[PDB]
């Protein structure tokens, strides 16, 4: 979800916290419901891609000597 | 002492479980009010102390009686938000 600080800049306005999170608590009810098409783009302008690093370890290459 | 005797707060004991008898004769007693009664005739409670005493304890289970019955009639409200997020 995306951040206090994000929403009061889609909105273009001032929010506190309780308000931030009624408006979370109201999206989570609507992903439980049967939601269309139409209320899934709407969800998704208020998803914010986390992105997961890698923590697989780099493998350094195989050299060859004279 | 001209009373017939092991009739007054007398309790038989079950399969040889003596602690829950004695439970169950110390709440009767409890119940009765002898515990506390023989605690407060241990020192003698002047007759201004004990009206003190009783008018503040009359005074305290009306209003802790009172105090329930709002609670439990303001609690029938306690059901979930119906209409979130209005």
């Amino acid at each position: 979800w995306l951040i206090k600080e994000e929403l009061e800049e889609m909105l273009v306005e001032k929010l506190s916290d309780l308000d931030y999170m009624q408006f979370i608590r109201l999206l989570e009810k609507l992903l439980t419901s049967q939601c269309g098409a139409a209320e899934e783009e709407f969800v998704q302008r208020f998803r914010r891609s986390v992105t997961l690093e890698s923590k697989k370890q780099l493998i350094e290459p195989v050299q060859y000597d004279e | 002492a001209k009373h017939l005797k092991f009739i007054a707060r007398t309790v038989m004991v079950q399969e040889g479980n003596v602690e829950s008898a004695y439970r169950t004769l110390n709440r009767i007693l409890t119940m009765d009010g002898l515990i506390e009664d023989i605690k407060h005739r241990r020192y003698y409670e002047k007759p201004c102390r004990r009206r003190q005493r009783e008018s503040y304890e009359r005074c305290r289970r009306i209003y802790n009686m009172e105090m329930a019955r709002k609670i439990n009639f303001l609690m029938r409200k306690n059901r979930a938000d119906p209409w979130q997020g209005c």
